[PDB]
């Protein structure tokens, strides 16, 4: 009762099991003493305790959860680390009365604001896939790393058998496919989430987690199999998955050098030679404009949708791929996912229609069996297609060429069409690049710094930091000045159209033009369109109104529109 | 306690900045 | 036993004396509702907590058990004012309370007074509940009476006037029912 | 009563965090100080859930042990200064209401209820207007107008905050060696500080910010606003003033300078207005004026 043990005194484990030594009353108040004089006194190598420190911003952020690291526990005291691997469901009973001390000693009262507090364990330096779990394992720690394939609604659960509740999740979770062995199906197991941890990940991530492996008595398992079989769960206790001034300032410097729309540019997809106007859509609908609206009933996008013709082979999955890879959150093939990403499709009546239905609006609505329900879309679309069978025709207008309706070619902002044309000195380059990439990439840290800077002009990581920055912080606005000149090349260009009997020039294409202007305001951090931004917009557009046309009214308006298209 | 001292000056710190 | 009349008579006297400057609103609003056969009140929280904060706290501790009190009261203030027979009637409230998002509600919130908004997105059909409800007696042929009320029952089994285990039926033929339905909000 | 921002209407956390006091004592314009608020409600045992709850509505619990939770924990952020007492009315079943709080109300009324010379005129006509709208709320039978006059007190603090804030962090604030100057050029809605009073409630917002950044040298303050439509800037000329908790009074300096220059200045200027610390000057004439401003000893 009253006498203590020592710590010298626990290494002798001296009843019949370790589940029957811990709970023994002199044994564990002197694992409580210890683990208090523990929490109390770790430091850095800077003094500095980190415990006291996490305590502080407990209450800063009014939370319940305590994290540990495993580490940390086990480079003192190493005894308790060993006793935690063996029998947590104790251990962690005793860890967390002992932090609800540490918590109360740096703010008292504490009990008002959350009754109990569980301690989070972190870095368990063993790592298991849902292959190698076998019976021994069982009342046991584990870490486990999977993807989650289908998660519960939450609810509340009685949490003793004057009442409390307590909230309950429970998830399914399945080996990643890198890790699955050849010619093998992917195995599978279900997780149980509890108070604190629900709604913490999302179908389809991919996850780790730490937690007790647990087992129970199931009638309908013995009776299908007809023997004595029990099933089994895994208890989570824990789950896993900003810049600095010095970036701003980086991005700042960088922005502040001349060119920086062009190197940018450049870094854009570093593996695929040639196909810069490609490169130049994508990166402005990577950034985008802003999104604005006009009460009376009138609305303008920042998302800028592109659509490109590719002939067979001429790079457009590889780019589709590396946009997948480069963007923050994107769809490939489902609108619901895309909101405020990128949207990609690769080839081509039902998609068709919804795919009208979503670039008409910005939100798709849905009825059901009398139910009826609304949904966010908010996304800039990248398409790309082969026009009609085997290979494009120049000689005729864009329409003849694909499967699509008026309005999609209308309401699209770039249009482009890729070709696999002929030239000896072409050939020569492309095939000198694809087999110098092809031996740089053989399996056969200065060499990988090497090999870096040689593919691109801008460290993609810099890169994909500086579009994350540019898309959260940067929204410009238009310059009142040149706009008259705006109107009057619009006037002009549509003039000429009317002239040669080409299809007229649209509002669609000038909204276009002020949002791409935005785009390339944005990509240098400029929160001021100019009139460099304005003419390339123009630029664009102007050749890509261009190419959709016969090649008559094509020479027609090449030779008009020479003011536009290289001059200005 | 001396040992202790390092918890309790990140307590105090919130009283001193 | 004595604290469901203390309840109930408190009730009923806040009914019968809030005046703001020289209106019995209440009393006026109750009248008012009787002579359309409205039978029901639309009660405001910040008028009863101005009254005396006590009421508020009880009805906030244990909303489930209060409520009928204060709807009985209701009905023993209306028959008062328009008698020298009447249902019971609906107590409605109306708050300004900070509003929950309905992403937010968990386990902290069950049985207590929660505000929140969103829309409709279904309705169900109307569906019959009792209120006033007659018992017949398999065995020996007595019958009496039950009276439900919709808040968070079954048939009793202690037989009266052996009379048997489970000996009780209903009376559809001589019983009391009210309207109820069903819906969703996202 | 507590020097707190309209304590018995929004909430508690809304009461601390708005507070002018509160702000100069923690330095809420950063997030090193908008802690210091959640650490500080997380010690005295209060839920930050139901602190921002309205306060009509917080749990009576709270309500009552509330006075006896301050003197426990205001000592350790160096903020004893909020206790104090005060006067508190009240009429029947509608609640209380303190001085404090009224006139709050009341100003707030008179700030925001609803070529060049004639423009002038009409915004000076405006602004008489809210003159009966604020003596009709003098009566207990119009208490509907005192509500409103609340809920734009609420917005107007809100604003002025978030102006604050903005001066705070990009450092607009010249530190010459007689005295502090700071010119507003643009804004999220700079007409709000084209009334005096508006003007003055910023310019208090930051004289205590002033007084407690650091020890040394209380000085005069300049701040100034542009108005898009006429062209000129609306000038104010404001004292120091010593901390709460600490002796002859200071003096307001600025009219005699302000008379001066005015009498020598080529400058287009306007002094009609009854404090006369406050002037008005075109948008060219204000770095020549300032320069003979700053040239005279009078300062
Ligand atoms: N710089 C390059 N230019 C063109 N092709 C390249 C280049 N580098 C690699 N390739 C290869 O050429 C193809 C690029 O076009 P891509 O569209 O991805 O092929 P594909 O999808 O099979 N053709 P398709 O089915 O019509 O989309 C791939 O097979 C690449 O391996
Ligand atoms: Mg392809
Ligand atoms: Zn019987």
């Amino acid at each position: 009762l009253r006498e203590e043990l020592t710590l010298e005194s626990l290494s002798n484990v001296k009843a019949n099991s370790y589940s029957e030594w811990i709970t023994q009353p002199n044994v564990s108040r002197t694992i409580a003493r210890e683990l208090k004089s523990f929490l109390l006194e770790y430091t850095d190598e800077t003094g500095r305790s980190v415990y006291g420190a996490r305590i502080r911003t407990l209450g800063e952020m009014n939370s319940e959860s305590l994290e540990v690291n495993y580490r940390h526990l086990a480079e003192s005291k190493a005894i308790l680390a060993l006793f935690l691997a063996k029998c947590p469901e104790e251990m962690l009973k005793i860890f967390d009365l002992v932090a609800m001390e540490a918590t109360e000693l740096h703010y008292p009262d504490y009990a008002r604001i959350h009754s109990e507090i569980h301690v989070r364990i972190s870095d368990f330096p063993t790592i298991y896939s849902l292959r190698e779990l076998r019976e021994s394992n069982l009342s046991s720690l584990v870490r486990v790393t999977g993807v989650v394939t289908r998660r519960t609604g939450v609810f509340p659960q009685l949490k003793y058998v004057k009442t409390v509740y307590r909230n309950y999740q429970r998830v399914t979770l399945q080996e990643a496919p890198g890790t699955v062995p050849p010619g093998r199906l992917p195995r599978h197991r279900e997780v149980i989430l509890l108070a604190d941890l629900v709604d913490v990940s999302k179908p389809g991530e991919e996850v780790e987690v730490t937690g007790i492996y647990k087992n129970n008595y199931d009638g309908n398992l013995n009776a299908k199999n007809g023997f004595p079989v029990f099933a089994t769960i895994i208890e989570a206790n824990s789950i896993k998955r900003s810049w600095t001034e010095e970036e701003e300032r980086e991005f700042r410097k960088i922005s502040r050098d001349r060119g920086i729309i062009d190197k940018i540019i450049s870094s854009m997809a570093p593996s695929i030679y040639g196909h810069r106007d490609i490169k130049t859509a994508v990166a402005c609908s990577l950034f985008g404009g802003v999104p604005k609206n006009v009460n009376g009933k009138h609305s303008i996008r920042g998302d800028i949708n592109v659509l490109l013709l590719g002939d067979p082979g001429t790079a457009k999955s590889q780019i589709l791929k590396y946009v997948e890879k480069t963007a923050h959150r994107a769809v490939f093939a489902a609108l619901v996912l895309a909101d405020k990403g990128v949207c990609l499709i690769d080839e081509f009546d039902q998609d068709r229609t919804s795919i009208h239905e979503a670039m008409e609006q910005q939100s798709i609505s849905i009825s059901k069996a009398g139910i009826v329900t609304t949904l966010q879309a908010r996304c800039s679309i990248i398409a790309a297609a082969n026009p009609n069978g085997g290979r494009y025709n120049s000689t005729l207008p864009l329409a003849q060429n694909v499967s699509l309706t008026e309005p999609i070619l209308s309401r699209f902002d770039i249009l482009c069409v890729v070709r696999d044309l002929v030239d000896e000195e072409a050939d020569e380059r492309l095939a000198t690049f694809v087999v110098d990439s092809h031996v740089r990439s053989h399996p056969e840290l200065q060499r990988q710094r090497k090999k870096e800077e040689e593919i691109s002009p801008i460290p993609q990581e810099l890169l994909m930091k500086y579009i994350h920055y540019a898309r959260t912080k940067i929204y410009p606005k238009l310059h009142q000045m040149d706009m008259d000149k705006v109107s009057r090349v619009y006037a002009d260009l549509r003039r000429e159209s009317i002239s040669t009997g080409s299809f007229p020039i649209t509002v669609r294409h000038l909204e276009s033009i002020l949002r791409i202007a935005e785009s390339f305001a944005k990509m240098r951090l400029s929160e001021f369109v100019s009139s460099y931004d304005l003419d390339r917009a123009i630029k664009v557009v102007v050749d890509s109104f261009v190419d959709a046309q016969k090649v008559s009214v094509r020479r027609q308006l090449r030779r008009s529109f020479a003011i536009y298209t290289l001059g200005h | 306690n001396p040992k202790s001292s390092a918890f309790f000056e990140s307590m105090v710190e919130d009283i001193i900045e | 036993d004595d604290d469901n009349t203390e309840i109930i008579k408190s009730f009923k006297n806040f009914i019968l004396e809030f005046r703001l400057d020289s209106q019995f609103i209440y009393r006026d609003q109750l009248r008012n509702n009787i002579l359309v056969k409205n039978y029901s009140l639309t009660v405001n929280m910040e008028h009863l907590i101005g009254y005396n904060e006590d009421i508020y706290k009880k009805l906030s501790d244990e909303p489930s058990d209060i409520i009928p009190l204060f709807e009985t009261a209701i009905t023993q203030v209306a028959k008062r004012i328009s008698i020298l027979s009447l249902p019971t009637f609906q107590l409605i409230l109306n708050s300004n309370a900070n509003q929950i998002p309905l992403r937010d509600l968990d386990s902290e919130h069950v049985s207590k007074i929660v505000r929140l908004s969103g829309i409709i997105i279904s309705t169900s059909v109307l569906s019959s509940r009792a209120t006033y409800l007659s018992i017949m007696c398999r065995n020996c042929r007595h019958t009496t009476s039950i009276t439900i009320n919709n808040f968070n029952v079954s048939l009793p089994r202690s037989c009266l006037s052996n009379c048997g285990p489970d000996p009780y039926i209903i009376i559809h033929e001589s019983s009391k029912f009210i309207d109820q339905q069903f819906l969703k909000l996202q | 009563d507590y020097y707190l921002f309209l304590l018995r209407h929004s909430s508690l956390y809304d009461s601390f965090y708005y507070s002018n006091y509160v702000n100069a004592k923690l330095s809420l314009w950063n997030e090193n100080g908008k802690k210091r608020l959640h650490k500080m409600f997380a010690r005295m045992g209060i839920p930050l859930s139901t602190a921002q709850e309205t306060w009509l509505y917080m749990d009576h619990s709270i309500k009552r042990e509330l006075g006896i939770i301050f003197d426990k924990n205001l000592d350790r952020y160096g903020l004893q200064d909020i206790i104090r007492d005060g006067f508190v009315r009240t009429l029947g079943y509608r609640g209380s209401i303190s001085a404090s709080e009224f006139v709050e109300a009341l100003t707030a009324l008179l700030e925001v209820g609803n070529n060049s010379a004639q423009k002038l005129t009409n915004l000076r006509k405006r602004w008489v207007s809210n003159f009966w709208l604020s003596w009709d709320a003098l009566d207990d039978r119009k208490v509907e107008l005192l509500n409103r006059g609340i809920q734009l007190a609420q917005d107007l603090q809100r604003a002025i905050f978030n102006t604050g804030v903005a001066i705070l962090e990009k450092k607009l604030i010249k530190h010459l060696r007689i005295y502090r100057l700071c010119v507003l050029q643009d804004g999220p809605d700079l007409d709000l500080y084209r009334n005096p009073l508006t003007l003055l409630r910023l310019g208090n917002w930051l004289i205590e910010c002033c007084a407690e950044s650091e020890d040394k040298q209380l000085l005069p303050m300049v701040l100034a606003s542009i108005d898009e439509n006429t062209d000129t800037y609306l000038v104010a000329g404001l004292t120091p003033r010593y901390p709460r908790g600490l002796k002859k009074p200071i003096l307001n300096n600025f009219s005699m300078a302000f008379q001066q220059i005015t009498a020598e200045t080529d400058a287009k200027v306007r002094i009609d207005n009854f404090e006369s610390s406050i002037i008005e000057i075109r948008r060219e004439d204000l770095s020549p004026f300032l320069e003979k401003l700053t040239l005279s000893g009078l300062l």
